[PDB]
């Protein structure tokens, strides 16, 4: 009986409608796959019981071993595992960190599309976003915990705030999305997030460059990464920050996805 | 039709926790009426009908064979405390579950898991160093 | 029979949020009217934000809040009444910090009367 | 243009305000830009192109003009339009506003009791 | 050794107490959980024997405030007795392990928050 | 059995006026203090009276249950007796009653919890009476500047033209006698240890309750308090700080002898000892009948 589903006239497949906000339901999938992975982000990382196809048990907190058990079959949440096997090449390490980025521009790109804004314009400023971090990334071997991530948003949402047009908006969220690697390590630490943004853009207001989230479970507080030893490579950020914003992009660009047969 | 798990079952954050905590304590009233020498025995019976008749903690755990995936992290590591001693698996069982169960209400109240292995970290070393002076 | 917890304020807010929704396109001089169907099949077609909520029935207790202080509004002043209720339920909108973010609404009321101390100087 | 105008000293002064508290702090200042997204939603002109550029009007230029037309859509100053509006009916719309959504996320329990 | 029948397990809850309260933050009352699991160990002794666990209980953890260090859980008699004069033993280091294993087996279970199962 | 009513017995009917108990403290929990919220009050007709203030929410508050109405009975013999602390013991005999039907499962009979809980509050009478201060410190010292100072600093007169006895208040009481009733049920045995321990216990939901009203985490601050206190007992030296409230604006332990937050003494005296009545008559219902 009429009205039956509208925009469904290719094998069926399930068409989300203009109100159903089909691009809203591909970024869901990447977000979901963003949850089974932040919380083993850090040194305080959860340990996932997985059991593998052989009916074996393994308890590990390694994303390429939680990826490689779960069988991903959504090709929204394939391209991100794909840019974290191209992750593997070239880097050993920051496979997370494409998990974690990713599902923030994503997430918040819904923020932006919600409001009205075109998917093609949120694509500029990312791309704008990601190659203004690769020429502040030199100017900071780079400080871990989080704190690169809190220099390299206060940089680019400075070149955001002063930048008109409407790239501004995805070019402040790309910054927030950031954000969202030194909230993982806290909130798998046992502390409240929101008070450790608030502390590592104090101390970098001042200038205090190469401070952390000091791990800690009794002490929300901060210390310097250098003084301490924690620094992570350039090339894992650089190569992390371009693939996690190709193929948050590529999802971006895809609007619905449609059955075949050969 | 075109959905993330197709199968696979997922569960995170407290709801697992605590599911894995009460599975702890079947492993714990298996074995609790055991300890002692005094204990109550335990009948255990195969597929061939053979009774099996008990009351050592470390044979019971090893004719359960129990398919939780929490449980069998207790049974592996009273498996090992029999292998390295042969004493001592019903301890190891009760403790483990209880320090399980204590936990269980500040689980619920938001308290993240991580404080609680800091304690745990924390007090075992306390109590190691106390059995030596003592 | 009565609500507990953060369904509370979660609810205000829907129900703030959903009067306002109502009157946004109420507001300047190009505002959209509103077809008010009465009880015995009738139709009114004001535009005005006063009358639109003083026929229209609400269940929350929220609700009657907001429409009772837009009523001492009129008393006082006969204009500016729907700017009140819009501000009023985007202020009240912004539920990611308030719920999601798990702060408590005494951090939130600090800084809506922090906030509400720097907007009077400024204008 | 008040709201807008209200706004960009929120945003700009909570650069300074150390705390968890700038981040609702600036969300109040994004809630005054409703009030030019509604006028600008009647007139049927895109809302996302003229208030981006209108924010940017009061960064560079005074934030005591450069608000929106209503009829027309388009941006205008309010010194070359009477569209002035007294002080007292907006610092009461904005005490209102604030201490009513004060009053509302102060309720936890509705009790029901006589 | 050290005395059995929970004589020590006692001992424990009471420094582990009276040290929680030392150690201001969420480390208290998680350290103070720790010491109460402790009881299980002299309680089921009483539960399995058929006495009551209250009584010897109350009666032993007030023995060791007073200054007791190895009474403990009689299960022949229902009453508690110096398990160290009494020579019921138990080696130091097995019960070391004890409580490691089974610190490091909560901890494994705790440190645990989502399950993943393939489709098999 | 035939009647022309009805009835029901076993420990269901402690847990059903526990659970009601229960109910009513949650309705007045989070308006505790001075930076309590306010509640809607929705009467038959249609009013709402919204307030914040514990005394004036139990008397309009309005739940068709016995134990509940006990409760409210018992806000009247506190009101007209003292005139505060209300609200403390609803919340106190909430908890006593939540513990308390944990020990009923645990086999423990309410006539040794009730012997429990009357030992208690006698002995917290005791350590209340022994930790007092006097009227004192008018002229010449400084217990009256800090606390007008701190009443006044939340309207704009902050910056600096249109009774006979006293104790620290901000759970400096319940958190010192969380230490030492737990030590005194180690003395006494004979199935009441654990019912004054329950008692020892119950009296952290105080501290606990404000640090959540002051936006603060209340295991961290109720850990503190008792930290500070407990240090008082290990030794009187005076490195260990001592009589150490809650502040709630700052979110962090502060003496109330220097910051001035005084109570009355018969305050903290009858809101234990009304609220241990009151529990006590609760738990001594084992079953109801109904005509
Ligand atoms: N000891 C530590 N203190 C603070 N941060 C750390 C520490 N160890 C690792 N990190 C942070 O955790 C992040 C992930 O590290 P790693 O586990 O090596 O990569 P991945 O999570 O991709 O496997 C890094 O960006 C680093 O900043
Ligand atoms: N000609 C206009 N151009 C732009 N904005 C206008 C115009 N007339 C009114 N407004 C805006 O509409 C809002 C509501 O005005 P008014 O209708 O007088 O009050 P109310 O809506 O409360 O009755 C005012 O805040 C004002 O800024």
């Amino acid at each position: 009986k009429a009205p039956g589903f509208a925009q469904m006239l290719k094998e069926g497949a399930k068409h989300f409608s203009g109100l159903e906000e089909a691009v809203y339901r591909n970024i869901q999938a990447c977000k979901e796959l963003a949850q089974t992975t932040r919380t083993a982000y850090g040194p305080n990382g959860m340990n996932k019981m997985v059991i593998n196809h052989l009916e074996k048990l393994f308890v590990t907190n390694d994303a390429a071993t939680i990826l490689r058990e779960l069988e991903v079959q959504h090709p929204a949440a394939k391209m991100i595992v794909m840019a974290s096997h191209m992750q593997e090449q070239e880097v050993g390490d920051g496979t997370n960190f494409v998990l974690v980025f990713a599902g923030a521009l994503l997430e918040l790109a819904e923020e932006l599309l919600r409001i009205g804004l075109s998917v093609s314009e949120v694509i500029e400023g990312y791309e704008i976003a990601c190659r203004k971090a690769h020429e502040i990334l030199p100017n900071l071997l780079v400080p871990g915990g989080g704190a690169t991530e809190i220099e390299l948003a206060k940089q680019i949402t400075s070149y955001g705030e002063t930048c008109p047009g409407l790239e501004q908006y995805a070019i402040k969220k790309f910054a927030e999305a950031f954000e969202a690697i030194p909230r993982a390590l806290a909130e798998n630490s046992g502390v409240k997030a929101n008070e450790v943004i608030s502390k590592l853009y104090a101390v970098h207001q001042e200038g205090n460059k190469n401070v952390g989230l000091d791990i800690e479970a009794e002490v929300p507080a901060v210390k310097d990464m250098l003084e301490a030893g924690i620094l992570d490579t350039y090339l894992g950020k650089y190569w992390a920050i371009k693939l996690a914003t190709n193929a948050a992009v590529t999802v971006l660009r895809v609007d619905q996805i449609i059955m075949a047969k050969p | 039709v075109i959905l993330l798990k197709e199968g696979t079952d997922s569960s995170q954050g407290i709801p697992q926790l605590v599911s894995n905590i009460s599975a702890c304590q079947v492993i714990a009233e298996a074995v609790r009426t055991t300890l002692g020498p005094r204990g109550m025995d335990k009948l255990i019976v195969d597929g061939r009908g053979k009774a099996t008749i008990s009351n050592d903690g470390a044979t019971i755990l090893k004719l359960l064979d129990v398919v939780h995936p929490a449980a069998k992290t207790l049974v592996d590591i009273a498996k090992s405390q029999d292998a390295e001693v042969g004493d001592g698996t019903t301890s190891v069982t009760l403790l483990a579950a209880e320090f399980l169960k204590q936990v269980k209400p500040y689980v619920e109240e938001g308290l993240h898991p991580q404080i609680i292995i800091r304690a745990f970290r924390t007090a075992t070393q306390l109590a190691v160093n106390k059995i030596k002076e003592i | 029979k009565r609500e507990s917890g953060r369904k509370v304020q979660s609810g205000n807010i829907n129900a703030a949020k959903t009067i306002a929704d109502i009157i946004r396109t109420c507001l300047g001089p190009k505002s959209m009217m509103k077809m008010l169907l009465d009880p015995m099949g009738g139709i009114v077609m004001t535009n005005d934000g006063n009358a639109i909520l003083r026929e229209i029935q609400v269940q929350h207790p929220a609700a009657k809040s907001m429409i009772e202080i837009s009523r001492t509004q009129d008393e006082e002043v006969g204009d500016g009444t729907t700017s009140v209720i819009i501000l009023a339920g985007e202020m009240l909108s912004v539920a990611e910090h308030f719920l999601e973010q798990q702060m408590h609404p005494t951090v939130v009321i600090s800084a809506y009367r922090k906030a509400l101390d720097d907007m009077i100087s400024t204008l | 243009a008040s709201e807008m105008a209200v706004a960009h000293a929120l945003t700009e002064k909570s650069k300074a305000m150390t705390g968890v508290e700038q981040w609702p702090y600036r969300a109040v200042a994004q809630a005054l830009e409703v009030i030019p997204r509604t006028l600008i939603q009647n007139c049927g002109a895109s809302t996302i192109r003229l208030l981006t550029s209108l924010r940017a009007k009061h960064t560079q230029e005074n934030c005591e003009t450069w608000g929106v037309n209503g009829e027309t859509g388009t941006l205008v100053d309010m010194k070359e339009l009477g569209i002035w509006e007294p002080l007292a009916v907006k610092l009461q719309t904005y005490k209102t506003a604030v201490e009513t959504a004060v009053l509302l996320l102060r309720i936890d329990d509705i009790v029901s009791g006589h | 050794v050290v005395a059995g029948g929970g004589a020590i397990e006692m001992e424990l809850s009471k420094y582990l107490r009276d040290y929680s309260r030392t150690i201001p933050g969420k480390q208290q009352l998680l350290i103070g959980a720790y010491a109460k699991a402790l009881e299980i160990i002299p309680r089921q002794l009483c539960d399995n024997a058929g006495f009551d666990a209250t009584n010897i209980l109350n009666k032993l953890r007030a023995r060791h405030a007073q200054g007791g260090t190895w009474y403990g859980v009689d299960i022949n008699n229902e009453d508690i007795a110096d398990n160290f004069e009494a020579f019921v033993w138990e080696p130091a280091m097995v019960r070391i392990n004890a409580l490691t294993a089974a610190s490091e087996a909560a901890c494994l279970i705790v440190s645990v928050d989502e399950t993943i199962k393939n489709p098999r | 059995l035939s009647v022309f009513g009805d009835r029901s017995t076993g420990e269901t009917i402690r847990s059903q006026n526990v659970m009601a108990a229960a109910s009513i403290a949650n309705i007045v929990k989070s308006s505790l203090g001075p930076v309590g919220l306010d509640k809607m009050l929705v009467d038959d007709i249609g009013d709402v009276t919204i307030t914040n203030d514990g005394a004036t929410i139990l008397k309009l508050l309005e739940v068709e249950h016995p134990a509940a109405k006990v409760l409210c009975e018992l806000a009247d013999l506190q009101d007209k007796e003292v005139g505060d602390g209300t609200t403390s013991v609803v919340i106190i005999a909430a908890e006593l009653l939540k513990n308390a039907d944990e020990l009923v499962k645990q086999k423990i009979h309410p006539t040794s919890v009730i012997s429990g809980y009357r030992l208690a509050c006698k002995e917290a009478v005791r350590y209340i009476n022994e930790n007092l201060i006097v009227n004192t410190d008018e002229l010449g010292r400084d217990c009256l500047i800090n606390a007008a100072k701190t009443s006044m600093s939340s309207k704009i007169i902050g910056i600096n033209a249109n009774s006979k006895s006293v104790v620290p208040g901000g759970g400096a009481v319940e958190a010192a006698l969380s230490i030492y009733l737990e030590n005194y049920a180690t003395s006494m045995g004979s199935r009441e240890q654990l019912a004054i321990a329950e008692f020892a216990r119950s009296l952290l939901v105080i501290p606990n309750t404000l640090a959540v009203n002051a936006a603060q985490d209340s295991t961290d601050l109720v850990a503190k308090l008792r930290a500070f206190h407990n240090e008082a007992q290990v030794n009187p030296e005076r490195k260990n700080l001592k009589w150490i409230g809650l502040d709630l604006s700052n979110g962090k332990p502060r003496d109330n002898k220097q910051a001035g937050v005084f109570e009355p003494t018969i305050v903290k005296v009858k809101s234990l000892k009304f609220a241990t009545e009151a529990a006590i008559t609760i738990l001594r219902i084992d079953d109801l009948i109904k005509l």
